[PDB]
Formats: structure tokens, C-alpha cells, sequence
């Protein structure tokens, strides 16, 4: 949303103007980290951890 | 002497306030359909000086 603004001085029956809520967007993207690793199945066995 | 009067809306004057929320004025209008006509004009006479 557009930030707060003013009201305006406003002669007695005078039109009421337009100052209405404007819009804007912040585009995410979303990149993809990775990480990986691999362990034999003899040392998932014989490590003490 | 017949008073016709005619009303889309109901059947007397039409008297109505509103409000203007642009301008922030009331406004109250009157409005009627109104003719006289004589059945019979035979039925009146006039005094003229
Ligand atoms: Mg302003
Ligand atoms: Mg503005």
C-alpha cells in the first residue's frame, strides 16, 4: 500500500476529491539451495558415531 | 370541477429529502402531477365587475 497522506481545506458543500489507496508490488522469486552428501554402508557400521 | 392528480409512486406530492455524501448538502424536493378540468362548466357561473 501507498504510504498515509493529508486531508485537504474543503469549502462548505463543496465535491469531496479522490485520493484513494494505490498499490504497488515486491516480486519475490525463490532460488532453490541444495546440499548433499553420501556415507558407505561399511562405515555408517563401523564409525563410533 | 375535478382536481386530477397523478403519482407514479403512491398517489400524493412526492416530498423527499436526500443526502449528498460528495458534497454533504440535504437536499428536499417536491414534485406532483397536477390538471383541473370541468365535467360540466355549465355547472359554474362567474361574477365580473
Ligand atoms: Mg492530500
Ligand atoms: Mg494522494
Amino acid at each position: 500500500a501507498s504510504d498515509e497522506e493529508f486531508a485537504r481545506p474543503t469549502g462548505q458543500g463543496a465535491e469531496i476529491r479522490d485520493d484513494g489507496e494505490t498499490y504497488t508490488t515486491v516480486a519475490w522469486n525463490a532460488t532453490k539451495l541444495t546440499e548433499g552428501s553420501r556415507v558407505t554402508d561399511e562405515m555408517r557400521d563401523q564409525a563410533m558415531v | 370541477i375535478h382536481t386530477i392528480l397523478y403519482a407514479p409512486n403512491g398517489q400524493d406530492v412526492e416530498i423527499k429529502d436526500y443526502e449528498d455524501p460528495i458534497r454533504d448538502i440535504t437536499g428536499v424536493n417536491g414534485r406532483l402531477h397536477v390538471d383541473c378540468q370541468y365535467s360540466q362548466g355549465r355547472s359554474s357561473a362567474t361574477v365580473q365587475y
